[PDB]
């Protein structure tokens, strides 16, 4: 019942004999998952949660940053003080639920608000040692593979006034998205091995945004709800960028955030990029090139992260665009039902 | 988005005075800035009622409701600049703090285009005012008795700092063959000071 | 804790600019960086502002497409760049840091004044206005133009007025004082072109 900060501990289903990569950070710094989840319901509480203050976020990004230095060891690394030229070995790459648990003396408050926003009172609240299986699945613009709400569409923001406060939408329809490098024999030939498309559901996705429209503007009455492209900004932030399977994939998301989109099948442009901007720390890393063969990630868009235009309104339309970047938000659209 | 209102547009004031300002947003978050002469502003009050390290006592900020207030206890010869009201990314239109002094009215004065001026091709007729106070004036040009626009420019002087009087020039420019096709060319003044209008004008085509 | 500016830069219409603060004192990454712009004698303009951390920056519709914020965390500097210049783009451009989710913005750069015109360095041509009486500085680039009277014997009375930039893209002045009714020169130095001009009225 008191505000507390301490360092925690990670529970995952890691499996000592399996040389993907995650595991093998799991398998040594994990204690394997509590077999039966404790949780206790308190009848008559209230607490208040604040999501975008919370120890917890920063611990598994402490804990994601560490991961991709064991996994994906760039060629060539350059910050702002330092050069690295080092070995850059290939991998094998999938997220693992990672389970997050209080030490002993310590517990977890969970809200079970099926429509918590994240920040205030929570009228009914739980507590148990161990979180829910959370990937740490690092993107920007779409959230890929984590929790979807319970009963209808949730708008995370500290301040909507503040439009330089990200937005992270919570989705109740999960939204399935491949995308693949197709398969084509050797980086020799004459082949484009960094060519790469996607391919996302048209009505599905155009479906889903109506209802994200429609969450929005019961938080902007009397507004029309745009979505437009990215304003700008680095290559990460502008496309969907994201890892699959050990490579970067950028994916150019003009056909996901229109105003009027098709019924039919949607066909994103992607490109592997070797030359990426690290969100770990501030600097560039340079990976080698993609491996051969197909390379495909069927994931599922269950949030959005999302960056409303500023300044005087022209048409009493309020646009909303994609943002991403600072990975710690990816956290917090989990692990905001949480405090400890 | 946000609605910001800030009155008064102007303000005079002298040492020692009472100096209160006030501008209304719907939204929350306001803070006030310091603009002096030709200088980048000076954070000096943020949340409306929270004053930061390094800033006077005599500044103080009070606001309820929809209504933020900015009072300075005792003016000194310092504060005599724009302060502006911010929230967010909108800035407030802003309000300009004269000094006080006894009203005055501007000395009208009109000079006409030099021949040799004539000759390059480019007509320019100057009105100014003179050691007027306070600095709301306008001025409009009337050729033949037809309001001019979109030909007229000007300029102003800063309070002078024992006059405390500002002066204002307005140029018009005109073709040398428009020049010549109307008659009459007349600056007409409007000015508190004034208890009517004020016209001042050279009715020769030479 | 300070934002260092670029210097006063001109550009012709038309074409594009680029403006710098350098970040030093502080994490460069954790403060939103907002940009303002204001003509003279007028209130501020929201430009925009760039994330530091993830390089995302925020436009308003105005401006749209027209302008671009960009950062470089190496050097800790910040760039604005305005294309398509207009006329309406003379001014001094501000660049201020956020220091607060109360949006406070407490350290501020010391502006970078702008001027749209097409190039040219020019000599005041003079004309002067008989009667008070004054002298006609027209058509002169760049600032700054120094205006006396008798040599400095004349020190009181004499007004002479700021510069303002014409339709033309030269500057364009006049200075003049009030003498005694029953009374019956100009000391001009342009600087940057050699020209040195006492003019007498008549
Ligand atoms: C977001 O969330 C989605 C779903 O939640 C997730 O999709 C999952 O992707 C993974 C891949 O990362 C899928 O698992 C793979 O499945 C393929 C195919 O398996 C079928 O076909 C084979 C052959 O017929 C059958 O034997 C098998 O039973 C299945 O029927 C497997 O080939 C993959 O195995 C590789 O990875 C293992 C480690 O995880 C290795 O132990 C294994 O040896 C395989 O590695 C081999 O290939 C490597 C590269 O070629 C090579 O380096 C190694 O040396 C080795 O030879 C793999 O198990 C999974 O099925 C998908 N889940 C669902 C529900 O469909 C996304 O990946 C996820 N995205 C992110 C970013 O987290
Ligand atoms: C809390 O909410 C869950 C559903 O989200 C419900 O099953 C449970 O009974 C609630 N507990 C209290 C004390 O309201
Ligand atoms: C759930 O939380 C929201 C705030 O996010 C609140 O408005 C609502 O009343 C809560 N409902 C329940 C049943 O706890
Ligand atoms: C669209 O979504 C529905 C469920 O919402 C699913 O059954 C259907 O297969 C999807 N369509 C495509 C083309 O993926
Ligand atoms: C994204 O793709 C669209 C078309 O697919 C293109 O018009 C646009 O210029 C692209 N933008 C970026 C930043 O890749
Ligand atoms: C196709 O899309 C349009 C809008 O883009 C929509 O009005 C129409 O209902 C869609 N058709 C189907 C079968 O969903
Ligand atoms: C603010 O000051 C004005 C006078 O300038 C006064 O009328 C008003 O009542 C004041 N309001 C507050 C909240 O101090």
């Amino acid at each position: 019942w008191k505000e507390a900060k301490t360092t925690l501990f990670c529970a995952s289903d890691a499996k000592a004999y399996e040389k993907e990569c995650h595991n093998v950070w799991a398998t040594h710094a994990c204690v394997p998952t509590d077999p039966n989840p404790q949780e206790v319901v308190l009848e008559q509480v209230t607490e208040n949660f604040n999501m975008w203050k919370n120890d917890m976020v920063d611990q598994m990004q402490e804990d994601v940053i560490s991961i991709w230095d064991q996994c994906l060891k760039p060629c060539v690394k350059l910050t702002n003080t330092s050069t690295l030229t080092q070995a850059c070995p290939k991998v094998t790459f999938d997220p693992i639920p990672i389970h997050y648990c209080a030490p002993a003396g310590y517990a977890i408050l969970k809200c079970n608000n099926k429509t918590f926003n994240g920040k205030g009172p929570c009228n009914n609240v739980s507590t148990v040692q161990c979180t829910h299986g959370i990937k740490p699945v690092v993107s920007t613009q779409l959230l890929l593979n984590g929790s979807l709400a319970e009963e209808e569409i949730v708008i995370r923001s500290k301040n909507l006034r503040d439009n330089a406060k990200i937005i992270i939408v919570q989705l109740q329809k999960s939204v399935e998205i491949v995308c693949t490098r197709p398969n084509n024999g050797g980086s020799g030939s004459g082949g484009d091995i960094r060519q790469a498309y996607c391919q996302i559901s048209g009505r599905n996705w155009s479906e889903a945004v109506n209802q994200v429209k429609k969450k929005l503007k019961e938080h902007f009455p009397h507004k029309n709800i745009s979505f437009q492209s990215s304003s700008g900004g680095d290559l990460e932030i502008t496309t969907h960028s994201f890892n699959c399977g050990g490579e970067f994939f950028y994916c150019n998301t003009s056909g996901l955030f229109q105003d009027t989109i098709s019924n039919a099948t949607i066909m994103l442009p992607c490109r592997i990029k070797q030359i990426i901007n690290m969100w770990q720390e501030v600097g560039k890393a340079i990976y080698a090139p993609p491996i051969k063969g197909q390379i495909t990630c069927k994931s599922d868009i269950t949030g959005l992260l999302l960056l409303r235009d500023g300044g005087d309104t022209t048409d009493n339309t309020e646009i909303f665009r994609p943002s991403g970047g600072d990975m710690r938000d990816n956290w917090r659209s989990e692990l905001y039902k949480y405090k400890v | 988005d946000i609605q910001m209102t800030q009155s008064p547009s102007s303000l005079s004031a002298s040492v020692g005075d009472k100096v209160t300002i006030t501008c209304q947003t719907s939204a929350g978050y306001l803070n006030w800035y310091q603009q002096r002469r030709g200088r980048a502003p000076k954070l000096l009050m943020y949340d409306g009622s929270r004053l930061v390290t390094g800033v006077p006592s005599r500044f103080s900020g009070r606001r309820w409701g929809t209504q933020y207030n900015l009072t300075i206890g005792s003016l000194q010869p310092e504060d005599i600049a724009t302060y502006y009201c911010q929230v967010y990314e909108f800035f407030g239109p802003g309000t300009r703090l004269d000094l006080k002094r006894t009203v005055a009215a501007p000395s009208v004065f009109i000079f006409p285009p030099s021949d040799e001026q004539l000759k390059s091709g480019t007509a320019s007729v100057v009105c100014l005012l003179n050691n007027f106070y306070p600095r709301e004036a306008k001025v409009q040009w009337k050729v033949d008795n037809a309001l001019q626009s979109g030909n007229s420019q000007e300029s102003v002087t800063e309070q002078d700092s024992k006059d405390s009087t500002y002066s204002l020039s307005s140029t018009l420019t005109l073709s040398k063959a428009d020049y010549e096709k109307h008659k009459v060319y007349a600056c007409e003044v409007t000015h508190q000071g004034l208890s009517s209008p004020v016209t001042k004008s050279f009715n020769r085509g030479e | 804790v300070q934002l260092v500016q670029s210097g006063t830069a001109v550009k012709r219409p038309g074409a594009s600019v680029r403006v710098s603060c350098q970040a030093s004192g502080y994490t460069f990454t954790d403060y939103f960086i907002y940009w303002w712009r204001q003509a003279p004698g007028q209130g501020l303009e929201w430009l925009g502002w760039i994330n530091p951390l993830t390089s995302q920056p925020s436009y308003p519709s105005r401006f749209q497409g027209r302008l671009t914020l960009t950062r470089d965390t190496f050097d800790e500097m910040l760039y604005m760049d305005l294309r398509g210049l207009r006329s309406d783009d003379t001014g001094i451009y501000f660049c201020a840091r956020r220091h607060s989710d109360y949006c406070d913005f407490d350290i501020w750069g010391s502006g970078t004044q702008i001027i749209v015109s097409s190039a040219s360095t020019k000599g005041p041509s003079v004309f002067p206005l008989a009667p008070a009486l004054g002298c006609l500085v027209k058509d002169y680039f760049p600032e700054p133009v120094t205006v006396s009277w008798n040599s400095g014997a004349l020190t009181s009375g004499v007004h002479t007025f700021p510069a303002v930039l014409q339709s033309s893209g030269l500057y364009s002045l006049s200075s003049v004082v009030t003498v005694p009714s029953s009374s019956l020169i100009c000391n001009v130095n342009h600087k940057p072109s050699n020209t040195k001009v006492d003019k007498r009225v008549e």
